[PDB]
RNA sequence: AUGAGGUGGCAAGAAAUGGGCUACAUUUUCUACCCCAGAAAAUUUAGC
């Protein structure tokens, strides 16, 4: 568009609630695929998005798994892994980042998100019952 | 001191609406 | 009809051509990309009619320009980590309990996964108000859930169907374990 | 889900039937695949069967 | 290309998470793929130039087919609408179709 | 077949696609290079196919189409080279040059080029006998007092592949907190993996996983295997060893420790003794493993 | 009646050879340990 542009855009309604936000110490995202190149592309996308949102991210590669079987005729299934560990992100940041990267998850790739929420002791355990 | 922020919330399609607002119309394409 | 990549300028807005995940369109992607094992004295096949390029999960909808433009608009949705929590040293001080829960993203009609109900509570016993006898009783009650090397009690709950129910059960288990660790039966005297 | 022993009130309180139904409820309270209604229906079937016999 | 090139030169026509280590419902996805392929080959007779590509993201279901320019475009649109609606109501998921017309079969070699 | 207009059009198509890819990736089109093209194509079209050629590729047209069709005459039909009618103008031009240099001289870890590489450089098919003739002329040139220019000319035809020396890279000497010199090394035998630290000075004490060797290795065969490296170089009772072995069984662990100790000991012996250890089999990883 | 039933029987014998399964020990067996203890008693198949 060189001239015809939207004069204004309706930004979505994001309300600042009164409740306190959830806190995640860690957030491990393990993605599995049959293709190493797709996992490398997804790692690049996820890491760039994490940088652009200010989240602290580290990436490592868990060992691959190979399930072989027979009907001779020998068949194989490869599973390659990429682990993205995010650190010190609140509840809203985690939700928005996860929505983005899960909607952009490529076909043939599965995800397992482990969230480690930080919580205080319950009030009812602080001191013994008398 | 730990100042826990407030849990801001949004509608289900809010993220999609933001991403959509990011992109303009394709001038060389017929409608979607 | 002629492909519309002939009308695409060299300074266009690429994200507007591929807004979302879409299959490879050789008439829309203005690249002379080739793919295929060449035949003897051959070349890799062209894109028009190429099934191999069509089989790739392409990232044309996620380019660095597009990703930055997306992540600039998504900043409105984020909150800030409380700066007082600079490292794990204070995360384990102000928030002793850690709740671990997992979500699973597969492809199919059903979103259900039986493994998402599991909840893991981790708390250091040194962060609980226990005396010598209370700590001894708690350790003997829990058994292998307590790891001596790390001083961590790890209670994993998966009995209930939902995850909120398993979280409530883990909290209840911790409460009752603490209370029965602080309690001395008549019978205890015969150690 | 976890405390289903209030549905054993109409059963014998100290016989072998109490033992068997305690085993049944311990199994049912560890069942993540059933709803509360199905568990109590199992208990009520047990009640009916043992009432007949 | 022969079956022993499926990860060396060829790829997989269907792409889904079912066969990954730890995932479930591989059989159901396989049966779904079988029905999709027979249905599409019976609904576009003599139009399909090559095999379908069946992609799956979340609960979406994309059929990327390569058809010929021999059938009229109006009939193509009618069939696209019909097949999309029928398959969405049969799998209770948002199915979608991405036809690609080719002037004629793209011959690679002569065997 | 590929006409010249056809390849011309592929050249403009490649250049326009290169500018487009520079646009897509946000890089500056002027400096956007071929390695950048490869990286960007790998990102945008990920492919895990094992064959690198089968993967998606965006090359310059000259790199794809061979087009080894050189024009040897102009519009008037006159050939450019004065040896055109021999049919081997490049090869015979080279022979003429070599003969000229031989005449001029008469007035005054590397290998000869292989036949098909000589063909590649001469871009003309040549037989075995003419290749031998050319090599014989080059040898004759070397025999004479070739000057710097002639030496460089022969070096154009000399490849550096021949010869390779097996020298047994030595481990460096580290120093511990107490000021003692030690060297660390690793070894593997079947599924057993061992790491040994050999000190320069000692009394012959070997500790395996914190345990004395005679207690860790009841069987005399394993103790003889551990003795082999130090005995072979006549320094029994002169070094202390602290090793850690994991996996495998009794004999595999003994062999892995033997290898690790030999490789660590190579630091404190002369190079002649290192080579003697190598020729005794003490520094080679045994690759024999179960099917 | 190649359908459905009833009443009795039927339950074999001998070799030469072809093949298969079990136990078969003193360099063994039991206990303790995981290796310095005490008690008990002709063709054929592979080769690398
Ligand atoms: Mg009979």
């Amino acid at each position: 568009l060189h001239v015809d542009v939207p004069k204004d855009l309706t930004k979505p309604v994001v309300t600042i609630s009164d409740e306190p936000d959830i806190l995640y110490k860690r957030l491990s995202v393990l993605v599995k695929g049959h293709d190493k190149a797709v996992l490398d592309s997804y790692e690049y996308f996820a890491v760039l998005a994490a940088k652009e949102l200010g989240i602290s991210i580290k990436v490592h590669e868990p060992p691959r798994k190979i399930e072989r079987f027979t009907l001779r005729v020998q068949y194989e299934m490869r599973t390659l892994y990429r682990c993205l560990e995010l650190e010190h992100l609140t509840g809203s940041t985690a939700d928005v980042y996860l929505e983005y990267i899960q909607r952009n998850l490529p076909e043939g790739v599965a995800m397992e998100v482990t969230k480690t929420q930080l919580e205080q002791l319950p009030e009812h355990i602080k001191e013994p019952i008398w | 001191e730990v100042v826990i922020p407030k849990k801001k919330t949004w509608d289900k399609v809010a993220v999609l609406q933001a991403l959509a607002s990011t992109v303009n119309r394709d001038t060389t394409a017929v409608p979607y | 009809l002629p492909p519309r990549t002939e009308k695409m300028a060299v300074d266009q807005d690429w994200p507007s051509v591929y807004p979302v995940a879409a299959p490879f369109k050789p008439s829309a992607v203005p690249l002379p990309v080739r793919m295929g094992y060449p035949v003897k004295k051959g070349v890799p096949m062209a894109k028009e009619g190429n099934l191999e390029l069509l089989k790739i999960p392409n990232f044309l909808h996620l380019t660095p320009v597009a990703i930055k433009k997306h992540c600039e608009a998504l900043k409105d949705f984020c909150t800030e980590w409380p700066a007082a929590l600079d490292s794990d040293e204070k995360c384990e001080k102000h928030f002793p309990i850690e709740i671990d829960s997992t979500d699973y993203v597969s492809s199919g009609p059903s979103v259900r996964n039986p493994r998402a109900r599991v909840v893991v509570l981790r708390v250091k016993l040194s962060s609980l108000n226990l005396d010598d006898h209370a700590k001894k009783k708690l350790i003997k009650l829990v058994g292998e859930r307590y790891c001596k090397t790390t001083d961590v009690l790890t209670i994993k709950t998966d009995r209930c169907p939902l995850r909120r129910q398993n979280y409530d059960y883990a909290v209840y288990l911790l409460t009752v374990l603490y209370h029965e660790s602080w309690n001395t039966e008549e019978w205890e005297k015969s150690k | 889900h976890i405390f289903l022993e209030k549905h054993l009130e109409s059963f014998p309180k100290q016989g072998p039937i109490r033992h068997f139904m305690e085993l049944v409820t311990c199994g049912l309270s560890k069942n993540p695949y059933l709803s509360v209604k199905q568990k109590v229906e199992h208990i009520e079937w047990f009640r009916n069967y043992f009432n007949e016999k | 290309h022969a079956p022993h090139y499926i990860a060396h030169r060829k790829g997989w026509l269907s792409l889904h998470t079912g066969n990954l280590d730890g995932e479930d419902h591989a059989a159901e996805r396989t049966v779904e793929d079988v029905f999709l392929r027979k249905f599409m080959w019976g609904t576009f007779p003599g139009c399909l130039a090559d095999q379908l590509v069946l992609k799956r993201r979340g609960n979406q279901l994309e059929i990327c087919a390569v058809v010929l320019r021999q059938l009229s475009p109006h009939k193509y649109y009618f069939l696209v609408g019909y097949s999309e609606t029928l398959l969405s109501y049969f799998y209770k998921c948002p199915v979608r179709l991405h036809l690609q017309t080719v002037p004629s079969k793209v011959v690679y070699k002569y065997l | 077949t590929y006409t010249e207009d056809f390849i011309k059009k592929q050249i403009e198509e490649f250049n326009i696609g290169k500018r487009h890819l520079a646009n897509m990736m946000g890089e500056d089109p002027e400096t956007f290079t071929q390695e950048d093209i490869d990286r960007a194509i790998a990102y945008l079209f990920p492919s895990g196919l094992f064959e690198k050629r089968a993967r998606p590729v965006m090359k310059h047209p000259e790199q794809i189409f061979p087009r080894q069709r050189a024009i040897q005459w102009g519009e008037d039909g006159r050939p450019f080279h004065y040896l055109f009618y021999t049919g081997k103008q490049s090869y015979y031009s080279l022979m003429h040059d070599v003969y000229g240099m031989l005449l001029n001289l008469e007035k005054h870890g590397s290998r000869w080029l292989i036949k098909e590489e000589l063909e590649e450089m001469l871009v003309e098919k040549l037989s075995d006998l003419d290749y031998m003739q050319f090599i014989r002329l080059l040898e004759k040139l070397l025999t004479s007092q070739c000057g710097a220019a002639e030496e460089e000319f022969v070096q154009r035809f000399r490849r550096s592949v021949t010869l390779e020396s097996k020298k047994q890279l030595i481990e460096p000497v580290q120093y511990d907190e107490q000021g003692m010199a030690f060297s660390k090394s690793e070894g593997k035998r079947k599924t057993a993996k061992a790491e040994a630290i050999v000190y320069k000075h000692g009394s012959g004490r070997i500790k395996v996983n914190g345990i004395d060797y005679q207690l860790y290795f009841p069987i005399t065969q394993d103790r003889e295997q551990l003795m082999f490296p130090f005995h072979f170089v006549d320094r029994l009772g002169k070094h202390d060893v602290t090793c850690t072995v994991s996996g495998g069984g009794r004999s595999a662990q003994a062999g892995a420790i033997r290898l690790a100790m030999a490789k660590a000991l190579c630091s404190f012996v002369t190079e002649d003794e290192v080579e003697w250890m190598r020729q005794a089999g003490l520094l080679t990883t045994d690759p024999r493993v179960r099917e």
